[PDB]
């Protein structure tokens, strides 16, 4: 589980 | 006398991987006549040396400024980290003290919700998009907007109020040309809050 | 199900008195299918009656929003006074309720400071000028930029942070042309807060 | 004693 934010990486689970 | 800011870091900052979240620490109203400052730089009492040094910076009655930076670490923050800064200056009395850390609590969740534009507003030239945001704690959040995975600048938020309960809410408002409302185009709400899993959500929004 | 916010005044028209605070009753996610929505507003336990309503506006999965938006009187709000809507619709267990009003506590002024821009800052096409704001209690405060009695809008203005004696601090950074800046024009840093005399304070800023 | 903010009325003292 990654989320991304345009394109930057927020957070992985 | 010389005041003192030490500033949390953005809370983006704080959730971004990507990203170096930064406590700040600016020394304001420093003398020419002792202009000399010495930080010292605490988590949770033990001293750390990694912090970054910016040179002074020419003030008013004949004054300056001096800001250190320190980086932190993600986790470090989110854990509940205590910072502390330790300013000295041979103006000072004792050595000053501030201390900063993410509010303690039990942590909750925003609840997200759209407003798409009313009648009145779809008259106008440029119609505002909405966006509703409550039961959140701690207070730290940022809600940007984007369209198409490209950022979205024209928009304000209202700074988190204090709900009866203990979470906080807030409003934000994107404006933007009703041709690119009534082209179809989607826009989209980012939320990013320490208690979304991967801290990120997104409610979006378009016609009709 | 449906749910409601109770959003408090703008601090500037809550401050300003040739504006009208008002506080604002959003209720979202009423369903096509029991849309009727009744309000009631309390003021310290006491009804009142003058609140506007506006209509129904569309929405999503076949829902609505609907707004009622009381006035408020600027001595009012200040007081202490508790503001109560009552939201009532065919969909509710019971009548929802929600508390806003002016934090309690005893009142503290802001102190403001102002940075003129850095070395490196002074050698781009754009220059910002910074504010910094502490030691104010409550949390609303309005911060705005002037020059030459005209508005400055190319600002932000971080949330109210809490300081660990209780007070509250924020920095605001309003960018501008390096020209404009060259030529000798004055910045002002507008800060209105209910603990100022007349609730409001201006620091100025200009080169050299 | 009046305060006034962009030619806007504040407050009266």
């Amino acid at each position: 589980d990654c989320a991304w934010h345009l394109g930057e990486l927020v957070w992985c689970t | 006398g010389p005041s003192v800011f030490l500033f949390p870091p953005k809370p983006k900052d704080t959730l971004m991987i990507s990203r170096t979240p930064e406590v700040t620490c600016v020394v304001v109203d420093v003398s020419h006549e002792d202009p000399e400052v010495k930080f010292n730089w605490y988590v949770d009492g033990v001293e750390v040396h990694n912090a970054k040094t910016k040179p002074r910076e020419e003030q008013y009655n004949s004054t300056y400024r001096v800001v250190s930076v320190l980086t932190v670490l993600h986790q470090d923050w989110l854990n509940g980290k205590e910072y502390k800064c330790k300013v000295s200056n041979k103006a000072l009395p004792a050595p000053i003290e501030k201390t900063i850390s993410k509010a303690k609590g039990q942590p909750r969740e925003p609840q997200v919700y759209t407003l798409p534009p009313s009648r009145e507003e779809m008259t106008k030239n440029q119609v505002s998009l909405v966006c509703l945001v409550k039961g959140f704690y701690p207070s730290d959040i940022a809600v940007e907007w984007e369209s198409n995975g490209q950022p979205e600048n024209n928009y304000k938020t209202t700074p988190p109020v204090l709900d009866s309960d203990g979470s906080f809410f807030l409003y934000s408002i994107l404006t933007v040309d009703k041709s690119r409302w009534q082209q179809g185009n989607v826009f989209s709400c980012s939320v990013m809050h320490e208690a979304l899993h991967n801290h990120y959500t997104q409610k979006s929004l378009s016609l009709s």
